[PDB]
RNA sequence: UCUGGUGACUAUAGCAAGGAGGUCACACCUGUUCCCAUGCCGAACACAGAAGUUAAGCUCCUUAGCGUCGAUGGUAGUCGAACUUACGUUCCGCUAGAGUAGAACGUUGCCAGG
RNA sequence: UUUGGCACCUCGAUGUCGGCUCAUCGCAUCCUGGGGCUGUAGUCGGUCCCAAGGGUUGGGCUGUUCGCCCAUUAAAGCGGU
RNA sequence: UGGGGCGGUCGCCUCCUAAAAGGUAACGGAGGCGCUCAAAGGUUCCCUCAGAAUGGUUGGAAAUCAUUCAUAGAGUGUAAA
RNA sequence: GAUUAUUGGAGGUAGAGCACUGUUUGGACGAGGGGCCGGUUACCGAAUUCAGACAAACUCCGAAUGCCAAUUAAUUUAACUUGGGAGUCAGAACAUGGGUGAUAAGGUCCGUGUUCGAAAGGGAAACAGCCCAGACCACCAGCUAAGGUCCCAAAAUAUAUGUUAAGUGGAAAAGGAUGUGGCGUUGCCCAGACAACUAGGAUGUUGGCUUAGAAGCAGCCAUCAUUUAAAGAGUGCGUAAUAGCUCACUAGUCGAGUGACACUGCGCCGAAAAUGUACCGGGGCUAAACAUAUUACCGAAGCUGUGGAUUGUCCUUUGGACA
C-alpha cells in the first residue's frame, strides 16, 4: 500500500490587477503569504497579507530598495 | 558499492539524458583520461568492475581518479506485478553522463599502459569512450 | 507601400493563433488575396504566418 | 608571431558562423586599450602554429586590415568533443 | 561656498588599509545635587558643566586590497518553420548565466551658519 | 515456446487439460553424411562449421502435463501450427 | 479500486509533481490539523543573532562568565512554504 | 471582441551556478582523541582552506515563450446581457513537455496543439487518428498541393556533377576488420625510400645472483669494449640445455613512390522460426539506388473558367453586387 494521497485546495494567489490599469477604491491587487510585495502610496495591507487600494487610480509596481518591491496607486484621472 | 551515506529523499524522478555535459570535461588531476562519447546511466557496479580491471593491469603502480559518483537512486518492483500501488523500493544508484564527460583519470604510468587499462575499463561500460590527454593551446 | 498578400497553403492542420492571424489579414479561402499598405504591424502578422502566405510589392 | 585577420561585417548568423567553422576559420574578438572592440576571423591552423612557436602566454603582432596590433590571448572557447577551437578573445597590451 | 542638519537615488555609495585636522561645528571628557534610570552598575539613558584631548568616533586626502556594478563577441536554452526518429539535424528570430576587458574609494535637492 | 504486465476482438457462448487417430512446417542437428582444431598415438572421444533428405522403440508407477525406473535402439532431438 | 476480493483510503492545511500568470491527474512523492494562549492579545517605550574560536573557578573539550567576526545558519506556541 | 506593432508589469521554468541546504572526489594544513608516559609515532572524526563535480521537494543568477494591461496605432469581426429549447459527463491516435512503469507496451495518468469522433477527396500497396486539403449542383475545360515521371499505372529511360558494387537500397546493437572516397596535420627520399634476395650475426661474456645444467628463457639481470663501412654482457626461431639460420647492420641489387595520426561520408560482418517467394506492392533495376542543384511535366471534389439552384449582409438596382 501507500500513505501519500493528500494535498490542499490551491489558493488563487498572485497578481489580480496589472501595472497601468484603473481601479476602484477597495480593489484587491496582490494576494500572498507574507510580504513578497510591500504596500506603497494609497495601498493597504490586510490580515491575510492582502494588498488593496485605498482610493481610485492607476496601479504601479515599482522597486523599494535593491531586493524589494511595492505597489502604489495614483489618483490621476 | 559506492553510494551516499544518506539522502533527504529516497525516491526521485529519473534524470534527463538529452544535452551535453554540464561540466567535468577536462582532465585536472592526472595525465590521461577516458572521455565519454555517448549518453547513458552508469550503475555503481560498472564503476567497480572498471576500477578493478584498470587497477590490476597497473599492478599497484600509478594513481586512478574516479570523476563520477552515483548520487541518484533508482527503483524497481521485484516481481512483475500489477501497475500502480505506489512507487517501488530502491534497487541501486546511478550517475548520468553525457558526451564530453570525463569518467576516469590516471597518472603515474606510461601512455600505452594507460591506453590499455582504459580500454579494459571501457569494455566494462555501457557507453562509447575515447582516450584523451591534458589540454594545451 | 502596397503589398498583395495571397494565401497559398491551407489553414487546416494549423493552430488557432495562425488561423486568427490569417482571418485578421482579410483572407478566407486558399489562393484568395488582399491588398494592404505597408506597416510594421502588417509585417509582424506576415512574419508570424509567412509559411502560409506569399507576398509581393504592388 | 605575424598572424593575419579579416574583419567580420555586421550580423553574423548561426549558419554563417558554423560554415566559417566548417572551413578552417574561427571567430575572434580584439579589445583593450589602443583600439576599440572589433570582431574578426582567423585561420585555426595558423593560430595553432603561432601558439606552438610563441607559447600560450605570448605576444603576437597580428594584422587587422590596414594596421598591426601587438596582442596577448585572454581566453578561448574550445570544443573538447571534436578537438577544435571555436572562439578566441585577444587583449591589446601595447 | 566649508561644515552641519534634513531628504531622494539598486553599495558605481560599502568594507579594509595608509596618511593629515580641530573650541564656527563634532566629539570623546568631569561628576550624580536636582528631572530620570539601569530585571546589579550614572556602562547606557537623563541631568549640570567645559578641566583636558584629536587618541578614538567624525571630516579630508591616497590605494581597486575584499565586496559591488559590468559591457563586446561567443555559447547554452528556446519561439516559429522544414527535415525527420535521430539520446537529433537544418533555417530564421530572442538572445542567457558564468567568465574577460573595464568602471567606480559616491551623485544630488532644501535649510542655517560660515 | 515460460511465469507475467496491458485489457485491443469475442460474455444475444471463441470447448478446459491429458490421451487416441491423422498429420504439416522450422532448425537452434538425436542418428546417418561431409569437414576444421584438439591437452586427437590407435580405439575413441571433446568442440566448432556445413547440412532439415529420411528416420527418430516397447513397457512399469503416474490423472497426471512433468518425472523416475526396466529393457532395447543407429538414434530414442527441441519447438510451432 | 489498472477485473473483483484481502489490504489501504474517504474532511482540512502546506510543499514537489505543475511545463517562470492562475489552474491542472494518478492506489504519484513528503509531512501535518481535529488546537493552544488572559498574555503567547492591544498600545507606548527600550533591546538584539546563534556558531566560531579566543580562556579561563568551575570546565561535559562545550552548561555560566568576557572581547571580536559573524547575516538570520538565531528566534519566531504548533507541519511546510 | 480578435491578430499584429510599440510600451509597462507579475512570475523563478529550461539553462547555468554552488552564495544557503544537503550529496561528493582528490589534496594540503595544522588542532582533539589517539600509538605511549601528561606527551612522541601512525591512524581516526571535525574545522579552515585549494581545485574540481551533483540536485523534483538547493538557488547568488536567469531566458525564450506564454499571462495581465495600455490615450494606445494598423488590419479584421466579433463580444456582452436576458430569456426559450437541447444534447454531452465510455473518448482514440500522432507530435511535443512530464509523472508512473523497466529512459517496456497499440500501457496508464495530467498538460500544450492537430486530426478522427461528426470529414468525403488525392498520397502513404492495402490501412478512422499520419502528409496534402474541407464535397451546393452540371462539364469528354485549365492551374497547382502532398507525393511522383522504366512497365503494371498519368508524367523526365531528363540535364550536370559525384558516392556506392552490397541487390546495400529493400530489418537492429556492443564490438571487429579492411573496401573504397574526402579533408587536414605530420614525416620518409637519387647522399636513391617500402617489399624480397643472398652476403653478418658475433664474441672476453652468464659477466653476477650463476636458477634442473641454461651459453637469447627457475626469475632478479650489472645489462660493459667491440672483428667493425655495420650487431645486441644477444632484436629474435628457440629452448630438456644447445642446435639458430635473421626481424638488432650494411656496402650490394631493388630503382620511386611512401607511411602515421586524426577527423569524416558510404559500405562489410556480427544477423536463427516455423502454410508459400514474403516488406522494393509486383515485374524488374547497377541506375529505375543514394547525395546536391536546376529545369519541365503529371497529380485532388483544393483554386480558376462556363452555366445553374438556394439563402444571407448591404445598395435599396431586392438588383440578386459581394459572400
Amino acid at each position: 500500500s501507500t500513505k501519500n494521497g493528500r494535498d490542499s485546495e490551491s489558493k488563487r494567489l498572485g497578481a489580480k490587477r496589472a501595472d497601468g490599469q484603473f481601479v476602484t477604491g477597495g480593489s484587491i491587487l496582490y494576494r500572498q503569504r507574507g510580504t513578497k510585495i510591500y504596500p506603497g502610496e494609497n495601498v493597504g495591507r490586510g490580515g491575510d497579507d492582502t494588498l488593496f487600494a485605498k482610493i481610485d487610480g492607476v496601479v504601479k509596481f515599482e522597486r523599494k530598495g535593491r531586493d524589494k518591491k511595492q505597489v502604489s496607486v495614483y489618483a490621476v484621472a | 558499492m559506492l553510494l551516499p551515506k544518506r539522502v533527504k529523499y529516497r525516491r526521485q524522478h529519473r534524470p534527463k539524458t538529452t544535452g551535453r555535459s554540464k561540466g567535468g570535461n577536462y582532465v585536472t588531476f592526472g595525465e590521461f583520461g577516458l572521455q565519454a562519447t555517448t549518453t547513458s546511466w552508469i550503475t555503481s557496479r560498472q564503476i567497480e568492475s572498471a576500477r578493478i580491471a584498470m587497477t590490476r593491469y597497473m599492478k599497484r603502480g600509478g594513481k586512478v581518479w574516479i570523476k563520477i559518483f552515483p548520487h541518484t537512486p533508482y527503483t524497481k518492483k521485484p516481481l512483475e506485478v500489477r501497475m500502480g500501488a505506489g512507487k517501488g523500493a530502491v534497487e541501486g544508484w546511478i550517475a548520468v553522463v553525457k558526451p564530453g564527460r570525463i569518467l576516469f583519470e590516471v597518472a603515474g604510468v606510461s601512455e600505452e599502459v594507460a591506453r590499455e587499462a582504459l580500454r579494459l575499463a571501457s569494455h566494462k561500460l555501457p557507453v562509447k569512450t575515447k582516450f584523451v590527454k591534458r589540454e594545451e593551446l | 507601400a502596397k503589398l498583395q498578400i495571397t494565401l497559398t497553403r491551407s489553414v487546416i492542420g494549423r493552430p488557432e493563433t495562425q488561423r486568427k492571424t490569417v482571418e485578421a489579414l482579410g483572407l478566407k479561402k486558399t489562393n484568395s488575396s488582399v491588398v494592404v499598405e505597408d506597416n510594421p504591424a502588417i509585417r509582424g502578422q506576415i512574419n508570424k504566418v509567412k509559411h502560409l502566405v506569399t507576398v509581393e510589392e504592388k | 608571431a605575424s598572424l593575419k585577420s579579416i574583419i567580420r561585417q555586421g550580423k553574423q548568423t548561426r549558419s554563417d558562423l558554423k560554415q566559417l567553422r566548417k572551413s578552417g576559420k574561427v571567430p575572434a574578438v580584439v579589445y583593450g586599450y589602443g583600439t576599440k572592440n572589433v570582431s574578426v576571423k582567423v585561420d585555426e591552423v595558423e593560430f595553432i602554429k603561432v601558439i606552438r612557436e610563441v607559447g600560450r602566454n605570448g605576444v603576437i603582432e597580428l594584422g587587422v586590415g590596414s594596421k598591426t596590433i601587438k596582442v596577448m590571448v585572454a581566453d578561448y572557447q574550445f570544443d573538447p568533443l571534436k578537438n577544435q577551437i571555436t572562439h578566441i578573445d585577444f587583449l591589446a597590451i601595447n
